[PDB]
């Protein structure tokens, strides 16, 4: 796995790319 | 929030797995 | 056919932008 | 489905809020 500060169209696709076949949630609200 | 987690700080292979439904 | 693994990467990317700060929830079923 | 709405059909920015929180 890559260890970075996840931001940008770099992390979202990772959260998706990692979580895979299950699902995910995004909270822009802090 | 969560940004403080992975974008504010570096995230690992499982800290996001907490964020899956 | 049409491949969704790929379809999602664009969708989720774009969604981030569009949904903005209110955030979003990605369910890979529907 | 959402992947059903933009895959076989392209969608525009407004038409994406339908899936936004
Ligand atoms: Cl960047
Ligand atoms: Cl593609
Ligand atoms: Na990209
Ligand atoms: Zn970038
Ligand atoms: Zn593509």
């Amino acid at each position: 796995f890559v260890n970075q500060h996840l931001c940008g169209s770099h992390l979202v696709e990772a959260l998706y790319l990692v979580c895979g076949e299950r699902g995910f949630f995004y909270t822009p609200k802090t | 929030g969560i940004v403080e987690q992975c974008c504010t700080s570096i995230c690992s292979l499982y800290q996001l797995e907490n964020y899956c439904n």
